């Protein structure tokens, strides 16, 4: 009963992560797609398929800043997380809906930030885990070699650890980034804990599936 | 606090190998840095050559890769450069430098600590060492040393084995029509202290193995 | 290989602002570092990661990489800032560091300074070897040009003369030298020789004579 969502030259991954090339509605009956501008930073999108089906038809859809960029991250650098793999108008950039956190000075203190769903609907939260190419990269970016990441809620629980290795160069990158996503129930808290390697949510999406 | 010092021959024949070493002091190479080489032909710009990590991973300038090798010896806290089959295009001052990883995500390195550099001339011409003559004084008096007819550059001069530095002015060399260089070094001293003190000019020209030390007194 | 393009030259009056640009295709996608090199010395890092300053570097030096030439900006220029400035990036597609061609910064308005001249006669050792060299050393002059004329008594000699171009002394003044090769007989047969240095219309002269 509603017009479709046209993603033009983008696919769903690039649109929803906010690939700078990918620039609205609150409702659509299906998504029209093409598969090139998706994840400009190479890596894997975990359970990508379920996210497509989950996004195919929606009745309510609002982007909101789950973690304000200038207010959420006092102990870390929220400015340096840009790359040539993700360019925006001739400049190095990054997903609009994520922030690549990076050490401040020469230490990466523990990160612990939470959010409680005060929207009256399911909230879609995305994030990434960065996987550096060398153990030297791991230190320059994150300081800590034993970096870990935990993400929890009432329905989601998972600890992440970086796998350091030399991949073949994709978009000149030897490192990799994995992308995750989960749904946060209307009364639910989501917690983030990290000693590095965490690509942080900035925008998330309040929604209703059809 | 971290210091780097280049050494190796200042004169190399075409088709031979240019070899240099950089001795690092005050910091262990086996640490989170790359270590590499940048050169500068006389009067021209800087050109990056290559770098190495203590593990052995190297980056080479693509245009030079076929002629380049870089090695590291952690036990002596040094690394070395070998550039094969050289020609006059390789004449340059060679600098070693510590390569710092950019804090940005994408691979990038910059050079925060540099050696003073060493000149290498690639030429089929024979070395010649200089003849050194004293330049006698005469309140105060300027005295010096004339370093005549050498090849190639450079020549170092010190006074009293480095005890004397203030007022020392070692002049840029002249390149003569003969193809040889000459230079002079002058220092001004109390006239009153030539009876009681001693001024010596130390001249070293490495390509010809020429250590010469000369006392500058005043002619009778 | 990636190419970085800098203007060969920038001039500025003291206390004013110098801007040095560094062009490259999509240079905004790479991080830029900048180096300062003073006559006679190793380059020194002044900006890294587009816009950060090493410790000890005056706040006057800043860098940018917005728009699509990156820029080294030097506020309140001092004469001590005269140098060649180089930009540099790392090219990830080909795994190498690239430098721009360099920009020479000149500071205008600097006052005239007359050369100091020291003239030495040939040493006894050199005369003993059947050779003779007169040595004319010229220092601390600005702007950087002189002409040197030599005389045997009052007559002009041109044969046997070798003079350097002047080069910057790191105190930002210039130095040069002139050598006159003679036979020992020419040296002894004249009453004196003189080295005359003309700088901005003014001549500074020194004279030496055989000792006996």
């Amino acid at each position: 009963g509603v017009a479709p969502l046209h993603l033009g030259k983008c696919n769903i991954a690039g649109w929803i992560l906010g690939n700078p090339e990918c620039e609205t509605a609150s409702s659509w009956s299906y998504i029209v797609e093409t598969s090139d501008n998706g994840t400009c930073y190479p890596g894997d999108f975990i359970d990508y398929e379920e996210l497509r089906e989950q996004l195919s038809s929606v009745s309510s859809f609002e982007r909101f800043e789950i973690f304000p960029k200038t207010s959420s991250w006092p102990n870390h650098d929220s400015n340096k997380g840009v790359t040539a793999a993700c360019p925006h108008a001739g400049a190095k950039s990054f997903y609009k809906n994520l922030i690549w956190l990076v050490k401040k000075g020469n230490s990466y203190p523990k990160l612990s930030k939470s959010y409680i769903n005060d929207k009256g609907k399911e909230v879609l939260v995305l994030w990434g885990i960065h996987h550096p190419s060398t153990s030297a990269d791991q230190q320059s970016l994150y300081q800590n070699a034993d970096a870990y990441v935990f993400v929890g809620s009432s329905r989601y629980s998972k600890k992440f650890k970086p796998e350091i290795a030399i991949r073949p160069k994709v978009r000149d990158q030897e490192g990799r980034m994995n992308y995750y996503w989960t749904l946060v129930e209307p009364g639910d808290k989501i917690t983030f804990e990290a000693t590095g390697n965490l690509v942080v949510p900035r925008y998330a999406f309040a929604m209703e599936r059809n | 606090e971290v210091q780097l010092v280049e050494s190796g021959p200042g004169l190399v024949k075409p088709s031979d190998i240019l070899s240099l070493t950089c001795a690092v002091s005050g910091y262990s190479i086996s640490s989170n840095y790359y270590w590499g080489w940048i050169r500068q032909p006389p009067g021209k710009g800087l050109e990056w050559i290559g770098s190495i990590y203590h593990s052995g991973s190297t980056y080479y300038k693509p245009s030079l890769e076929s002629r380049l090798g870089i090695s590291v010896d952690t036990s002596k806290n040094q690394f070395s450069l070998k550039l094969s089959f050289v020609s006059a295009a390789d004449t340059a001052v060679y600098y070693c430098a510590r390569h710092v990883r950019s804090g940005y995500p994408d691979t990038a390195y910059y050079f925060d600590k540099w050696g003073q550099g060493t000149l290498v001339t690639v030429s089929s011409a024979s070395t010649k060492g200089p003849s050194v003559f004293p330049l006698a004084p005469s309140g105060t008096a300027a005295l010096g040393c004339l370093v005549k007819d050498y090849f190639p550059e450079p020549v170092t001069v010190s006074w009293n084995s480095g005890a004397l530095t203030s007022g020392v002015h070692t002049f840029p060399a002249v390149l003569q029509s003969s193809g040889l260089y000459s230079l002079s070094s002058v220092v001004t001293v109390p006239s009153s202290s030539l009876g009681t003190q001693t001024y010596i000019c130390n001249v070293n020209h490495k390509p010809s193995n020429t250590k010469v030390d000369k006392r500058v007194e005043p002619k009778s | 290989s990636y190419v970085l393009t800098q203007p060969p030259s920038v001039s500025v009056a003291p206390g004013e602002t110098a801007r040095i640009s560094c062009g490259g295709n999509n240079i905004g996608t790479k991080v830029l570092h900048w180096y300062q090199q003073t006559p006679g010395q190793a380059p020194v890092l002044v900006v890294y990661d587009d816009s950060d300053r090493p410790s000890g570097i005056p706040e006057r030096f800043s860098g940018s990489n917005s728009g699509n030439t990156a820029t080294l900006t030097i506020s309140r220029v001092e004469v001590g800032d005269e140098a060649d400035y180089y930009c540099q990036v790392w090219d990830i597609s080909t795994d190498q560091a690239v430098f721009g061609g360099g920009t020479k910064l000149t500071v205008l308005g600097q006052p005239k300074a007359a050369p100091s001249v020291t003239l030495f006669p040939p040493s006894s050792e050199e005369l003993q070897a059947n050779k003779a060299t007169l040595v004319c050393l010229i220092s601390d002059f600005y702007p950087g040009a002189v002409t040197v004329a030599w005389k045997a008594d009052s007559s002009p000699v041109k044969a046997g003369v070798e003079t350097t171009t002047p080069s910057k002394q790191s105190n930002n003044k210039y130095a040069a030298s002139s050598y006159l090769s003679l036979t020992p007989e020419q040296w002894k047969s004249h009453r004196s020789y003189s080295c005359q240095v003309t700088h901005e219309g003014s001549t500074v002269e020194k004279t030496v004579a055989p000792t006996e």
